[PDB]
């Protein structure tokens, strides 16, 4: 058999769950005497096949 | 924000800095069915992070190099590989006159 | 300076024939959030007509 | 064509929440006092009120 | 419920609102054996809510 | 307005032969529960016979 | 060999577990002066190959 037999069904892998809340901090908050700027960037460390 | 800064203020000077590395995800790569590769989250994979608070290692930041974070928040940063230059002894390579440190 | 590198993980070694010393293919992603404060000095007072 | 008055909004340049699988997030809002909508009609014509 | 509303009451106005986003599930899609795609719940997949 | 998107996770880069900058195929699902309260005004008193 | 040998058995992937109880809230609760209406909808945000 196969999951393709069903007309409009998609196979499932049953992964995990992680109910965490995190912030993507960005923007600048200006004040009378100072400014607090924040920027968030996604970074990627590539795979180094030999260190 | 830069327009607001240069419009509403008379001087600027850095005061404090905070860098937070979060949402870390080390990901294993394996072969995918029908060719290609697929990516799975790693629980045992680790990311080594070292903050050189003591300036033990050579400092390469602040030299105007093409290593900056992306200018737009939609792009992905690819942090540069760390390398440095150090002193040495210049030696001539044979009779050709070429010199290597 | 903040240095980042993926901790290398070793490939399997044992009863598998001619496995050899290898490394698991791992790459890291994340979100780097940088906050900088700037002390700001007020605009100098002006007395121009124009 | 875009102009200086054109508002180019980039939502990634703001603080928002990242919610993992199974997470939840709630927003609350309070409507301002608004005129109620009448659910009942009229049995008279306002021009035949004599 | 609308029939009950318009039968039992004389006026209606909005008062408050609460929007809850729960059972969030970021799901990776890869290729399953024999063609097609399969779906696996993601531990690191994040939903950006603003 | 509640804006929702999926964080664009990045594909593998490194020792794999000619990978290229790609994105992991991820889509989100969830349950959006919306609650609204309505202030209700009672039915006007009726003096009709019919 | 394979799990196909047993005609009454199917393979298992050994996925995770999540003993969580949540509510599917819906319906209207009327009162003398107000009604609290609730509706839940499953929502899907598609994969965006380019942001």
């Amino acid at each position: 058999t196969s999951v393709n037999s069903a007309e409009a069904s998609t196979g499932a892998g049953g992964g995990g769950s992680n109910p965490v809340k995190s912030m993507w901090s960005e923007g600048a908050t200006f004040s009378a005497n100072s400014v607090t700027c924040t920027f968030s960037r996604q970074f990627l460390i590539p795979y180094d096949p030999e260190h | 924000e830069f327009q607001h800064l240069i419009e509403n203020y008379g001087s600027i000077a850095p005061d404090a800095l905070t860098v937070t590395i979060s949402e870390i995800a080390v990901k294993d790569v394996t072969d995918k069915t029908g060719g290609g590769v697929q990516v799975t989250d790693s629980t045992t994979g680790r990311l080594c992070m070292l903050v050189d608070h003591e300036y033990k290692y050579p400092y390469v930041l602040g030299q105007g190099q093409d290593t900056l974070a992306p200018e737009l928040p939609i792009w992905v940063y690819f942090p540069p590989q760390y390398a440095y230059l150090t002193v040495g002894d210049v030696n001539t390579q044979g009779i050709s006159g070429d010199s290597k440190k | 300076q903040i240095f980042l590198k993926i901790l290398p993980q070793s490939g399997p070694i044992g009863g598998i024939k001619s496995m050899g010393i290898t490394t698991l293919v791992q790459y890291a992603v994340g979100i780097m959030t940088v906050t900088m404060t700037f002390k700001l000095g007020p605009r100098k007072a002006t007395g121009r007509w124009n | 064509l875009a102009s200086e008055e054109s508002a180019f909004y980039v939502l990634e340049h703001s603080s928002f929440q990242l919610l993992g699988t199974g997470g939840t997030a709630t927003m609350s809002y309070k409507f301002p006092p608004v005129p109620p909508e009448n659910l009942e009609g009229c049995s008279q014509h306002f021009y035949e009120m004599y």
